[PDB]
Formats: C-alpha cells, sequence, structure tokens
C-alpha cells in the first residue's frame, strides 16, 4: 500500500 | 578568482538545513500547449511528484527523523507533503515575484491572466496566499528553513506517533532554532517576542490553507472523469492520505488557541 514511499525511505 | 570548495558547515541546525535544502527544480515545461486549467493542473501534479521525491530525501537527512519509527516517518510525510510543497511555492513566489505571481519553477511561472482563468481563479488564490504573507513579514531564508522543518512536524495521527517522545524533542529543537534565526537579526527582546509570535501565527495559518488545497487535490485525484493526471509517487501518497483525512485522523499541532 506504501511501496514507493517505503522504497525511498529505505 | 577563487578555488572550488564546498561551503563551510558549522555545528548548528540551520547550517545543515542550508546544505540539505534541495535545489529548485525546473518543470521541463513545454510552453507550446494551449492554455487550459486541466492541462495546467496535470503539469503541476507531474512537477509536484518530483518535488515530493526530493522532499522525502530531504526529510531523511533531518537529524533524528530517521530515528523515528518507520511508520511515523511515512505518516509525517503523508500528512505534511502539501504543507512542504505550498510553503516552498510561497518562498519562490515571494523571492521571485513579491507574492504577485505563482512561481512553480523558473520555467513555469503562472501570471495574473492565467491565474484568473475560470477554473484556475479559486485554487490559485489559495496557492498564492502564503507567498503574500512571506512578503508581508519579510521572512528571511534562515527563518524559512526552520519554519519549513516545523511544517514537516506539524500534523500527526490523533492517537499519537509510535516514537512520540523523540518526535516532541526533535520538534522543540526546531522551535528553538526558529527563535535563534529570529534573534540573529539583532532585534531587542521585545521585538524577538513579537516576531516569534507572528511567525508561529503564520505556521498555524498553514493548516486552513492546506485544507483549501487538499479539497482540490483529493477531488481532482478521485474523479477520474476529470482526466487530471498524477504521477505514481503522489498518487500513492494521496491514496493513503485520503482515508486518514476523511476519518478525522490528521491532528494539527497549533501554537495558538
Ligand atoms: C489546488 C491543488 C494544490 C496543488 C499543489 C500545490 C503545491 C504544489 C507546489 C508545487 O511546486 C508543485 C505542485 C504542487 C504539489 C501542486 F501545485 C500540484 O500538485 C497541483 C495541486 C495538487 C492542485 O492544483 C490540484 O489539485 C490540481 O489537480
Amino acid at each position: 500500500e506504501n511501496a514507493l514511499l517505503r522504497y525511498l525511505l529505505d | 578568482m577563487v578555488p572550488a570548495a564546498l561551503p563551510q558547515l558549522t555545528p548548528t541546525l540551520v547550517s545543515l538545513l542550508e546544505v540539505i535544502e534541495p535545489e529548485v527544480l525546473y518543470a521541463g515545461y513545454d510552453s507550446s500547449v494551449p492554455d487550459s486549467a486541466w492541462r495546467i493542473m496535470t503539469t503541476l501534479n507531474m512537477l509536484g511528484g518530483r518535488q515530493v521525491i526530493a522532499a522525502v530525501k530531504w526529510a531523511k537527512a533531518i537529524p533524528g527523523f530517521r530515528n523515528l519509527h518507520l511508520d511515523d516517518q511515512m505518516t509525517l510525510l503523508q500528512y505534511s507533503w502539501m504543507f512542504l510543497m505550498v510553503f516552498a511555492l510561497g518562498w519562490r513566489s515571494y523571492r521571485q515575484a513579491s507574492g504577485n505571481l505563482l512561481c512553480f519553477a523558473p520555467d513555469l511561472i503562472i501570471n495574473e491572466q492565467r491565474m484568473t482563468l475560470p477554473c484556475m481563479y479559486d485554487q490559485c488564490k489559495h496557492m498564492l496566499f502564503i507567498s503574500t504573507e512571506l512578503q508581508r513579514l519579510q521572512v528571511s531564508y534562515e527563518e524559512y528553513l526552520c519554519m519549513k522543518t516545523l511544517l514537516l512536524l506539524s500534523s500527526v495521527p490523533k492517537e499519537g506517533l509510535k516514537s512520540q517522545e523523540l518526535f516532541d524533542e526533535i520538534r522543540m529543537t526546531y522551535i528553538k532554532e526558529l527563535g535563534k534565526a529570529i534573534a540573529k537579526r539583532g532585534g531587542n527582546s521585545s521585538q524577538n517576542w513579537q516576531r516569534f509570535y507572528q511567525l508561529t501565527k503564520l505556521l498555524d495559518s498553514m493548516h486552513d490553507v492546506v485544507e483549501n488545497l487538499l479539497s482540490y487535490c483529493f477531488q481532482t485525484f478521485l474523479d477520474k472523469s476529470m482526466s487530471i493526471e498524477f504521477p505514481e509517487m503522489l498518487a500513492e501518497i494521496i491514496t493513503n492520505q485520503i482515508p486518514k483525512y476523511s476519518n478525522g485522523n490528521i491532528k494539527k499541532l497549533l501554537f495558538h488557541q
């Protein structure tokens, strides 16, 4: 549900 | 002539903020298109997604941010992105146009005529407002940087964050940094009190501005028949933000009653 934002944050 | 060199950091938060502030992005605007509110809105959203990605990279570098629970980090960015985007649009519009024109990017400046097209009028008034306040108050770059960090930390889940104590600490560091930025101007104690009051009133006023803008963002996002496009990054954030907004979960952290 938050793949893109989670990817950036990691 | 001088040698190439990176600017000298100092052990202060504002010095770090200055070095991590993302560079102003160009839209890569194809000005050959005809003038139309729907086309403009899509163009603004595509620029917005690029700015939001830059803002996420900026937030990760803010001391302590990455130490908050990952869920807190996502939530803070989902709740605050519009604040960060509108405040920076306000800064560009103030520095480049004294708050008279919407300066989205150096190659995307929306003039009075375009701002007054039928379906641009209302949203542009809301978008330009904060720029007029930055102009009125003659906000400095150091004040702006501190205030912009406070906007990342101005909206939280009603039930609290997972790393609440750390968040409160970080937020207070930037409140203090704003005071230092005001004080560095060299005013007397009374003037410092007055200016801090005025700038925190400005911060508080951002919530009602953002309410006006999210109403457009969410409606243009949801009503696919309007054919206004959003890039993936933004679409994902908005998809996740709407349920929190509509359930009344987004709690504003106001300085004043
Ligand atoms: C009125 C709203 C508020 C607008 C946003 C205001 C903040 C902003 C500043 C920028 O530098 C670039 C894009 C954004 C982030 C934005 F301009 C676009 O995304 C279009 C936007 C959502 C809006 O125009 C629409 O809903 C259009 O669909």
